């Protein structure tokens, strides 16, 4: 899938998907779900 | 029932994990979880409305034969034949008395199975196993 | 049409009469009757208010019963509004019902497991619970009563354990009321479920009225990478 | 199911059914609120018009025989057409 | 129940006991607060074995109070209970809440919900005990009890007993 | 719980997020500050940590 | 008559929160309206459901 | 007999092939139930005598009793040259498992042995039996003479052929895995059409299996 560019606008993150831009606010619960789906080795490489 | 427990009433669709645990005493299907719940703290009665025999947790076994009366006959003839160990050589090749002894042990199995002359046959069983 | 569609409709109807109130029954019966519905059409059919459908739509979205579609079309007067469409995903709905009933029976079996534990003790002044293990260390020099640490008052026996038969009766009285759901899920598992969507649920639509403001034609877009 | 489908008839929602058993067969249109009913005689049919699947505009037209009678049929699902 | 263990104890030796002969002082001050001492880590420690040679390290002078801190490694017999264990004992006290059975240095409580229903309390009898249709359980009476739960604090251990299991109670 | 339009939900969760942030850090770049009844800014935990009269 | 049809679970009825008065009637196509007890209903309300990919 | 039925029913619940001798089966029997070979050796006789003495009007419901008595007597009296095959998929095309048992006779010489023992002069004859010494190997008997005759012709009355390839010289085979080959089926159809164009009176055509005709005539009719 297409990973959007993420920028912060205050206290929330917005992601602009590329146009074959689709910009929308990224909900915190979505990011929490994604971070839960991150495997151990993945964030271990990230330093976590 | 045929698929599902009588107390916890868990079908094989929703909880496929528990096993066919049956009483050797009152002969009632029940799940493994009901045994681990009720009878872990101590012995109790049969949990249904109508049977209340005192049974132990460690006496529970799996059901080999899906029929109940057949399994009852199975367990009583294990319980009887263990002390009834007489062969042809024990009769020194006497076929008629060996056949009569086989008829006698079959008859006492039948009497314990139907439970009609249970007292006298039980007395004879204890007197035989004491010798 | 499809007998499996009738089975899942009967399953959804049974669970909505069972674990839901009358307005949820009306909403789900409207969805199962008119396969694809919008907000204005639902307001026309049910005479429901926005502050009244709010709890309804929130509950059936939280319980994962109605799939919502975010589609905006262009009316000829160019007053385009974000209209919402309500349809049902049969495999997602039956999996949600399966998980809810499994966690219900697991919770109530755990309740029956934990109610076999003895009564324990509880101090009426401080209103703090105590199990059987720490009652021994609260025993006094008289070797009779269990004195509270903070209140210095003898503990009373909590009324838990005598309701174990009540929990068993609750368990049986729940399970004889769920057996048609068990049979419907057995019949579903013995068959195959076709996963539908908005474009597929539009095949069996029933028009609510003659003039619906929300069109039922999907407008594709180019460059969307959701 | 192949003979049944929800349709639009002069900007009015309705359904289309095939009255095939009677000779001649008929395409009956019924308004969903009971406003009006229309049927199509199969003797006066010359050409039958359809829209391609690539087109977003979704229209069906019927050409009759003797000033031909032209009727509009807008549908919701593509397998229906 | 009874184990033997190799334990290491940390002892605050006061500077007043910095005489010529600290070894027997250190062994002694090991020997009051270990004999009969209850620790939830290892149970009731009863007696210290190998008194002739005990491993005494070079002691830590704490940088604030000047006391010597020794890590003495010793071998001793301990009484660490567990749950699921059946033991024998004698009842030392009884009440309507239940009765206390003495198993070694330990007073295991048997709660009133944990006898079979035949036993009942009779406070009119002196001493007040638990009486059933087949047996009576009074003070200083032989009884076999199974422990279903033990709670161990940093310095105290309490246990839960019952006689509901078969082949329990008085022998 | 009671049902709401979605923008009410994002408004409420944005207010909650802002309150969490100013509880945790009142001095945020590009953000308004929570103020006391006297109008002084709310001394967040970061303010109590950093600075001369901070904890360290 | 609508009240006895409601208590027999034959029709679907809409009533005010202020008082029990019918205005709009639908047909009870499914099963019985009162088939699950209130305690089971509320502990069905307490329990949650997993997300999309778990199921 | 009821506990025979329940023992064998228990024996069907298995997920793989069971291939055990009758001795192994009777040992498993005698360790799971208490049932010996000798009472099983009178099973059919006892059941027939009981049915006669009961004088039952109808015997429709007692045919599986014949089945189980036959199984008991057969697997009790016989221990060598026999085998029991218990297998979970009686057809591999079935979605639901249907377990099967097969009690088979490994030694084909057993049923012909008392015929040779009782009678003296024995004539074995087939129009097409080959090889002649193959059958004294499969059946434990000794011949006095075996000879094969070459039938003589003024003109060759029969013309045998071997076709190894189709009209396009593509090799034809009737292996069950390649029964759906369009080239092989098309070659078969071509030769049978040409033969039907050239055969005057009548044909008999033989294939290996019934599902083979079903698939292959479905394909040519298509
Ligand atoms: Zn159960
Ligand atoms: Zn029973
Ligand atoms: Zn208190």
């Amino acid at each position: 899938n297409t990973q959007p560019t993420i920028r912060k606008d205050g206290l929330k993150l917005v992601g602009s998907w590329k146009k074959d831009p689709e910009l929308r606010v990224l909900s915190t619960e979505e990011i929490l779900n994604i971070f839960k789906h991150i495997s151990v080795k993945d964030f271990t490489s990230l330093g976590f | 029932n045929k698929d599902m427990c009588p107390i916890c009433k868990t079908d094989r669709y929703l909880s496929p994990d528990v096993k066919f645990l049956v009483n050797p005493e009152c002969y009632h299907r029940i799940c493994e979880s009901c045994v681990d719940r009720i009878f872990s703290l101590g012995p109790a009665q049969c949990p249904y409305k109508g049977c209340d025999k005192i049974l132990r947790k460690n006496k529970f076994k799996t059901q080999i034969f899906d029929d109940v009366e057949v399994e009852k006959e199975v367990d009583i003839r294990k319980r009887v034949f263990n002390v009834f160990n007489k062969t042809i050589d024990d009769f020194n090749g006497d076929l008629v008395e060996y056949n009569k002894y086989l008829e006698e042990v079959e008859d006492i199995i039948y009497k314990l199975d139907h439970g009609i002359d249970v007292a006298k046959t039980e007395e004879k069983l204890r007197t035989y196993e004491e010798l | 049409d499809r007998p499996i569609d009738d089975i899942v409709k009967n399953l959804l109807k049974f669970v909505v009469r069972g674990f839901y109130g009358g307005s949820f029954v009306l909403v789900l019966d409207a969805i199962l009757f008119h396969s694809v519905l919008a907000e204005d059409d639902l307001k026309q059919l049910l005479s429901i208010n926005k502050t009244e459908l709010g709890p309804l739509i929130a509950r059936l979205r939280s319980d994962r019963l109605i799939s919502i579609h975010k589609q905006r079309e262009y009316p000829p007067n160019s007053k385009s509004v974000e209209r919402v469409y309500y349809y049902v995903k049969y495999p997602h709905a039956i999996d949600a019902i399966k998980w809810k009933v499994h966690q219900v029976v697991q919770r109530l079996k755990d309740d029956l497991d934990k109610n076999s534990e003895p009564n324990g003790y509880m101090c009426p002044i401080c209103l703090t619970k105590y199990t059987q293990l720490e009652a021994v260390q609260l025993l006094n020099f008289d070797r009779t009563e269990f004195l509270c640490s903070l209140c210095d008052e003898p503990l009373v026996e909590d009324d838990s354990g005598k309701k174990n038969k009540e929990k068993q009766d609750k368990l049986n009285r729940l399970m004889d009321q769920i057996q048609p759901i068990i049979d419907s899920l057995k019949k579903i598992d013995d068959s195959r479920i076709e996963e539908n969507t908005f474009e597929i649920a539009l095949a069996r639509l029933i028009p609510p009225q003659n003039q619906s403001h929300a069109a039922y034609t999907y407008n594709p877009k180019k460059g969307s990478t959701m | 199911m192949s003979h049944s489908g929800a349709a639009i008839f002069e900007k009015v929602s309705g359904i289309i059914a095939i009255n095939e058993d009677v000779s001649p067969a008929e395409l009956t249109w019924r308004s969903t609120d009971g406003d009006k009913v229309h049927t199509v005689v199969l003797s006066t049919i010359d050409k039958l018009q359809a829209t391609p699947a690539s087109s977003e505009k979704m229209m069906l037209r019927l050409i009759g025989k003797v000033k031909p009678q032209r009727h509009m049929f807008s549908f919701n699902n593509r397998t229906v057409m | 129940m009874f184990f033997i263990k190799d334990l290491s104890l940390n002892i605050t030796l006061h500077p007043s006991f910095f005489g010529p002969r600290m070894k027997q002082y250190l062994k002694t001050k090991l020997l009051e607060e270990v004999e009969g001492s209850c620790t939830g880590k290892f149970g009731y420690i009863l007696c210290v074995l190998d008194y002739d040679n005990i491993d005494i390290q070079r002691g830590r002078i704490l940088p604030t109070d000047g006391s010597a801190e020794f890590n003495v490694k010793y071998r001793a017999v301990v009484f660490k209970p567990f749950k699921g264990e059946v033991v024998d004992g004698t009842v030392v006290s009884c009440s309507q809440h239940g009765f206390e059975v003495q198993v070694g240095p330990m007073k295991v409580f048997v709660t009133k919900h944990l006898m079979p229903q035949d036993l009942t309390f009779n406070a009119g009898s002196n001493p007040p005990s638990y009486q059933s249709s087949e047996d009576v359980i009074t003070i200083k009476s032989r009884i076999r009890v199974k422990i279903e739960g033990c709670i161990s604090q940093v310095s105290s251990i309490h246990a839960i007993g019952s006689i509901k299991e078969d082949y329990l109670g008085a022998i | 719980h009671n049902g709401a339009p979605h923008h009410a939900i994002e408004e409420a969760e944005s207010l909650l997020q802002f309150h969490v942030a100013t509880y945790m850090d009142n001095d945020i770049a590009g953000q308004p500050q929570a103020l006391q009844k006297s109008g002084r800014p709310v001394k967040s935990i970061r303010a109590r940590l950093k600075g001369k009269e901070g904890r360290i | 008559t609508i009240n006895q049809l409601e208590e027999d679970s034959k029709i679907l009825v809409l009533r005010t929160k202020k008082d029990k008065t019918p205005r709009y009637v639908w047909y009870n196509s499914g099963g019985n309206l009162k088939c699950i007890d209130e305690e089971f209903v509320k502990m069905w309300e307490n329990v949650q459901l997993p997300q999309f990919a778990e199921l | 007999l009821k506990r025979l039925i329940e023992y064998l029913k228990t024996r069907m619940k298995v997920l793989h092939v069971i291939s055990e001798t009758p001795k192994s089966f009777l040992q498993h029997l005698k360790q799971l139930t208490f049932i010996e070979r000798k009472p099983l050796r009178f099973c059919s006789e006892r059941l027939s005598l009981l049915v006669r003495t009961l004088e039952v009007t109808e015997v429709e419901d007692f045919t599986a009793l014949k089945d189980i008595a036959t199984f008991a007597t057969l697997i009790s009296t016989y221990e060598e040259g026999f085998l029991l095959i218990i297998e979970p998929y009686e057809i591999e095309n079935a979605a639901v498992p249907n377990p099967i048992m097969r009690f088979t006779c490994l030694d084909a010489s057993i049923a012909i042995k008392p015929v040779f023992e009782r009678f003296s002069s024995v004539i074995i004859t087939s129009g097409t039996i080959s090889p002649l010494d193959m059958y004294p190997r499969m059946l434990n008997f000794k011949t006095v003479l075996q000879k094969s005759y070459a039938m003589t012709l003024a003109k060759k009355s029969f013309l045998p052929m071997i076709i190894t390839k189709g009209s396009d010289q593509v090799a034809i085979s009737s292996r069950f895995e390649i029964r759906n080959d369009p080239s092989i089926v098309r070659n078969y159809g071509s030769m049978l059409v040409e033969f039907a164009k050239i055969t005057p009176d009548g044909m008999v055509v033989f294939f290996p299996s019934y599902l083979y005709m079903e698939s292959i005539v479905s394909m040519w009719q298509t």
